[PDB]
């Protein structure tokens, strides 16, 4: 009976440890992403699209959360577009102006 | 029933396994959502395909096909080739986003691109002539606009020929979608091994519970059934663990694909 | 006691087997029990015959059920379980003895017959069958054709036959064999009594003698517990276009599971489709939002799930199973509770659960032209939050204490 | 003794299971591919030895005019122990199991322009099994495989037309089972029965792994010996 | 041989283990190739520095 209990409990512990290792790998990936976001959005202005929020990134502000981090992404969003007629270049004196 | 009552002594192993397998499916749906659902609106290309000489006919949707899929998209779907396992409690839940919906998301992304540039990924889609957008992108890579405006015909011909070569490469070479075929093969083989592990004695007199029960009395039958239970539970645990690891790899790939979509389709990337 | 909004998996669904069917090959070859028992002339007790019975079916439908046998007792098994017990080479021994000497046939019994010409070992497990045959082997002048060993040097071992007629020395010279005085006027106990003993050695060779194997009618298109020639299982039997070879019985798929069987009576191929099953998911808004729910039988037809909320009054066949309790609507909204295959459920207005094909977003047609551009005349400063896990709870588990605390 | 090569002969269906368009790997007693099958010629020559029967025996006879008639199976062949007897005479053949007083040189005698001599044993005592069936260059090829497991005597056979003079043909054809008898006796040696130009070959089965290829019709159309060469080992490893 | 025969009753557990280890071994070479084999042209610096 002791051996049966030992086998069951040892298998339970092994399952727990395996799932914890997998979840730890996932959390490590999330933490690496968060560190990259900190370095590239809080410590500078990022040109990567949709990395530090939607729109044109201006700056980010970190905020600590329980077992995590919250980024306040400040972005620039164009608001009121107008319709215009455009041309690739302008002819002035037989020359093309760009 | 005898085997079920014996299995009750093992606790919540089955509940743990089902929870892991359900988390995997939810993560798969999240992966598809994150990769493709990056458009607020479903943009459509204008009826007049005056894009400065560039030909997007083979990547734009084809209405004739019931699934409004591009020529290249149908090529890929035919190239990747893929009930029986159902006998033993194995089900395949359908994905949330159907193939038609994923194709609609792709079409919206492509139309927004070829009609707006990178503005739809940062706000409202602002129209711009495609030649002017390509001049903007030439400025992005460090080349002046006049180069594009003076070599527009040549650039359009080069792009069209490159798309045609993509067509030919996909329609001739089959190893191109090796990663997708590998994922499909791995999942199918894992399920096949899981089913085939139901035919192993695991040390018992037989792999058939009916044979054990008929040819043995209740306590010896219990011993042999316990051996079979241990073997089958170990097989299920191995399947679930390997599925979790493979789902981690697939999630990494899906995150990379979402980043690539955001940084290459919704904009222009300076990363080498 | 409260459940948040979402869809939750509950106890699985599975169609139960309606009935059990058993199919076995035709019962053609039967053992020569008729010849063994209904022989015109039976052997004598001192010269008891030994006929071997093998490779046949030993059905006792006409033996045990018949009242013609006045003495039927098996020392190893019951007659009821005899028909369903497989055996091996069967030896049939028949003789005619006195009615009062029938008791001597039992193992561990005394008597001149038992000690001189027919002894049974104490571990006897076969069957002994006896019945009165006064009218069959009684002669008015005395049926002296039957002889019994009256004199012998010593007791004989079980399963031994003595044929020697040498004079027995009592000191006093007597012939070992004496004739029976069988007459129709004999009283009960002295009349001739024909006896047949079914002795067989078992569990030492491949089984060649087996009892009858009853079979039932074959049903199709119904989840049943089938049994084809000892191949048990559960599923739905359906006629198939598969072409078995004449010597093949079962069919196995790529995963080594039986998916086609051949009926042993009528040689035809039946596809084994498993009984329908699948998880049961319950679609619900929050408990405080409402207390009504919708159930989903994943990958299950509800032309079939009513067999198991069987009333319905609101059913919807989807690709992810069919939905019960949710009203199907033509309108498309954002996905609220995912169901699968593009179907989502939501709680809306009176109020009820609605099932719909989810909408990917508002349709937009960009006013593209080769000489038209859109330039923003304004801007908005947008601040949005992004939440990222960084770490989790540290846990240290003492393996020894957890497994074998204090022990 | 003459030796010849059995290229891809001796493959039989290992079980009564139907498989369609799949590749199956079985570990059973098979005749190895390109085996050193012993050749016996009966012309001048009347080869009929007491060849051992260990772990099954593959029997093939490029026969004309129906010369081969039967075989003897047993461990002592002198009525001291039970023996198995098969003769394919011109009647309903009896696969009969008794304690036969087998003679030194059993044979069948046929007058050359009917069978007048049977000459197999003396005493048919202690009989246990009497199954009966099929009441009866080289143009007919008769391939036979005999196996004895747990007392079950298994025979596999297949008849295919050939037009070869004095050698085993090249090709593939699986032997379907035809009988399965629960004799329940031990077998160590065996001996063919020859009717008085016929040649027969005696292959010996060994426990090997084979990759059998089933078509959509359930027939084994090809096989791979998982130990013939590294290429076949790779084919078996990939199950393709 | 006895232990191998007894192990055969457990199915393809150890075949799965071998497949997993082989996959890891191949992935190591793949990782090295992705990191280092970035240019299919072996440039060499001129003798004058
Ligand atoms: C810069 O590179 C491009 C190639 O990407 C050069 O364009 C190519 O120029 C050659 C010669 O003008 C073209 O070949 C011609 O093809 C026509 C097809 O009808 C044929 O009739 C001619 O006899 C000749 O073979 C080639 O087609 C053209 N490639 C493309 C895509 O248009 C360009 O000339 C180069 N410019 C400089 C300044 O180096
Ligand atoms: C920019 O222009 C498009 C359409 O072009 C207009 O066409 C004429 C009606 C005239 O007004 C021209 O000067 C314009 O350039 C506008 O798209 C239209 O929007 C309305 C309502 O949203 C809709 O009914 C039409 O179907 C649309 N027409 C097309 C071709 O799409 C667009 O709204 C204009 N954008 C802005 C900011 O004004
Ligand atoms: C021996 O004798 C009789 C044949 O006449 C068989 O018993 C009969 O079986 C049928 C079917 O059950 C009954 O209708 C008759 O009433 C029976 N008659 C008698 C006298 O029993 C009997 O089964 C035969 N059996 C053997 C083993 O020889
Ligand atoms: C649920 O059962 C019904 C009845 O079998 C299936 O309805 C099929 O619909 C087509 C329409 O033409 C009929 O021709 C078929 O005869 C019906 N049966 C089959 C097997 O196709 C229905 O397909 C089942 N539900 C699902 C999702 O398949
Ligand atoms: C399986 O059996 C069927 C029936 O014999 C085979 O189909 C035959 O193929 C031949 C060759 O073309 C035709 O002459 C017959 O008319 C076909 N008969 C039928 C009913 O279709 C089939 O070829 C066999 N499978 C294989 C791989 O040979
Ligand atoms: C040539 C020969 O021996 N023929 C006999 C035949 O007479 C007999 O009917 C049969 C059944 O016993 O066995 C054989
Ligand atoms: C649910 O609604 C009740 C009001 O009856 C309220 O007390 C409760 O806070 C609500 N719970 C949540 C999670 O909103
Ligand atoms: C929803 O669609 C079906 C088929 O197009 C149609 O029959 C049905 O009338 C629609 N629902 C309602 C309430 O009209
Ligand atoms: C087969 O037997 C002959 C007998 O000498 C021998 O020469 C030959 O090498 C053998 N071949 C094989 C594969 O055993
Ligand atoms: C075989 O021979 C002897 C007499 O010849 C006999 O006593 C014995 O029972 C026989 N064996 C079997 C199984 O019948
Ligand atoms: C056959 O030989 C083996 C070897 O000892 C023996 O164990 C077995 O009992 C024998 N079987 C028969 C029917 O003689």
């Amino acid at each position: 009976q002791i051996d049966r209990l030992i086998t069951g409990r040892l298998q339970s512990l092994q399952t727990y440890v395996t799932q914890q290792l997998i979840r730890a790998a996932e959390i490590r990936a999330s933490a690496n992403l968060a560190a990259t976001k900190m370095s590239e959005c809080v410590l500078g202005q990022s040109k990567r699209v949709d990395f530090c929020g939607k729109g044109y990134h201006l700056m980010s502000f970190p905020q600590s959360a329980p077992h995590g981090v919250v980024f306040l992404h400040v972005t620039y969003v164009p608001a009121q577009e107008k319709n215009f007629t455009t041309a690739p270049a302008i002819c002035h004196d037989g020359k093309a102006h760009f | 029933t005898e085997c079920s009552n014996l299995l009750l002594q093992y606790g919540s192993f089955c509940t743990q396994l089902n929870r892991a397998l359900t988390g995997i499916a939810v993560e798969q749906d999240k992966n598809t959502q994150e990769v493709f659902a990056q458009v607020k609106q479903i943009y459509k290309t204008p009826p007049i395909k005056d894009f400065g000489g560039f030909n997007f006919s083979q990547i734009l949707p084809d209405p004739s096909k019931p699934s409004k899929r591009s020529f290249i998209e149908d090529l890929l779907f035919n190239k990747v080739t893929l009930c029986a396992q159902k006998f033993n409690g194995l089900t395949v839940l359908p994905p949330l986003l159907t193939d038609e919906m994923i194709a609609q998301y792709t079409s919206a992304l492509l139309a927004g691109t070829i009609t707006s540039g990178w503005t739809f990924g940062a706000g409202a889609a602002l129209q711009i002539p495609f030649a002017m957008q390509m001049a903007y992108r030439f400025n992005g890579i460090g080349v002046t606009q006049n180069v594009l405006y003076e070599n527009q015909k040549l650039i359009a011909n080069q792009f069209n020929s490159a798309i045609g070569k993509i067509q030919d490469s996909l329609s001739s070479t089959a190893s191109a979608l090796g990663k997708l075929q590998d994922v499909v093969n791995q999942n199918a083989q894992a399920l096949n091994t899981l089913v085939k592990q139901l035919s192993s004695n695991f040390g018992a007199i037989s792999s058939v519970l009916n044979d054990i029960l008929s040819r043995l009395d209740p306590p010896e039958a219990e011993v042999q059934i316990d051996r079979l239970i241990t073997g089958r539970l170990q097989s299920l645990q191995t399947y679930v663990t390997q599925q979790l690891i493979r789902a981690a790899e697939i999630r990494a790939s899906a995150n990379l694909a979402a980043t690539k979509m955001s940084e290459c389709v919704l904009g222009q990337s300076k990363r080498v | 006691f409260t459940v948040e909004k979402g869809i939750y998996q509950t106890s699985n669904f599975r169609v139960q087997p309606t009935e059990s069917i058993v199919r076995f090959p035709n019962i053609t070859n039967l053992c020569p029990f008729g010849e063994v028992f209904n022989a015109t002339r039976f052997a004598s007790v001192y010269a008891w015959n030994r006929k071997r019975i093998s490779n046949c079916v030993a059905d006792y439908s006409v033996l045990y059920n018949s009242a013609s046998f006045s003495t039927f007792k098996c020392y190893g098994v019951s007659p009821t379980k005899l028909n369903d017990l497989c055996f091996t080479n069967v030896y049939a021994d028949s003789f005619v003895i006195r009615g009062d000497e029938v008791r001597q046939i039992a193992p561990g019994q005394t008597g001149k017959i038992a000690d001189y010409n027919y002894k049974l070992p104490d571990d006897f497990t076969g069957c002994v069958i006896a019945w009165n045959s006064n009218n069959l082997d009684s002669k008015v002048g005395g049926n002296y054709n039957y002889l019994y060993r009256l004199f012998r040097k010593s007791n004989l071992k079980p399963f031994e036959r003595d044929i020697s007629t040498e004079i027995y020395q009592a000191g006093n010279c007597y012939f070992p064999l004496q004739s029976y005085g069988f007459q129709p006027t004999n009283g009960v106990g002295y009349q001739p009594y024909r006896v047949v003993v079914l002795s067989f050695e078992l569990l030492h060779a491949p089984a060649t003698v087996c009892g009858p194997k009853k079979s039932t009618n074959l049903v199709k298109n119904k989840c049943v517990n089938f049994n084809f020639n000892g191949l048990t299982g559960t599923g739905v039997l359906t006629e198939s276009n598969k072409k078995f070879l004449p010597f093949q019985q079962f069919g196995r798929d790529i995963a080594d599971t039986t998916d086609a069987v051949r009926d042993p009576q009528t040689l035809e191929i039946l596809d084994i489709t498993p009984c329908s099953f699948g998880g049961v998911s319950v679609i619900t808004p929050g408990t405080n939002t409402s207390n009504q729910v919708a159930v989903l039988y994943q990958g299950v037809n509800c032309t079939e799930v009513p067999v198991a909320y069987s009333t319905g009054s609101n059913v919807f066949q989807t690709r992810a199973g069919c939905l019960i309790g949710a009203e199907h609507v033509n309108n498309s909204y954002e996905c609220d509770i995912p169901i699968g295959a593009g179907i989502c459920a939501s709680y809306q207005t009176s109020q009820s659960i609605i099932a719909y094909t989810m909408s990917l977003g508002a349709e937009n047609s960009v006013a593209y032209s080769n000489n038209s551009i859109a330039i923003p005349t304004n801007f908005t400063i947008s601040v949005t939050t992004e939440i990222l896990p960084v770490s989790m709870t540290k846990t240290s588990v003492d393996c020894t204490m957890y497994i074998c605390g204090d022990s | 003794p003459a030796y010849t090569n059995s290229f891809t002969r001796g493959v039989y269906y290992p079980d009564k299971v139907f498989r369609s368009s799949v590749l199956h790997s079985t570990q059973d007693l098979f005749l190895p591919f390109f085996s050193n099958v012993t050749w016996f010629h009966a012309i001048k020559r009347f080869d009929n030895p007491v060849l051992p029967f260990n772990d099954g025996v593959y029997f093939a006879s490029t026969e004309k005019s129906n010369i081969i008639r039967g075989w003897i199976f047993g461990t002592t062949l002198d009525s001291k122990t039970q023996s198995l007897l098969i003769v394919n005479n011109a009647t309903n053949v009896v696969i009969k199991v008794c304690e036969f007083q087998f003679c030194n040189d059993p044979f069948l005698g046929v007058y050359y322009h009917m069978e007048s001599e049977f000459r197999v044993y003396s005493s048919a005592n202690n009989c246990t099994f009497e199954y009966v069936s099929q009441p009866f260059n080289f143009k007919n090829l008769r391939e036979f495989v005999f196996k004895n497991i747990d007392g079950y005597f298994k025979i596999y056979s297949k008849h295919t037309p050939i037009n070869l003079v004095r050698d085993l043909p090249q090709g593939f054809s699986a032997l379907e089972p035809l009988v399965d008898l629960p004799i329940g006796i031990n077998i160590t040696r065996f001996q063919t029965l020859l009717a008085l130009a016929a040649a027969y070959y005696v292959g010996y089965l060994q426990p090997r792994t084979f990759l059998l290829k089933y078509n959509e019709n359930g027939t084994i159309t090809d096989a791979v010996d998982c130990a013939l060469d590294p290429l076949s080992e790779t084919k078996c490893t990939l199950k393709s």
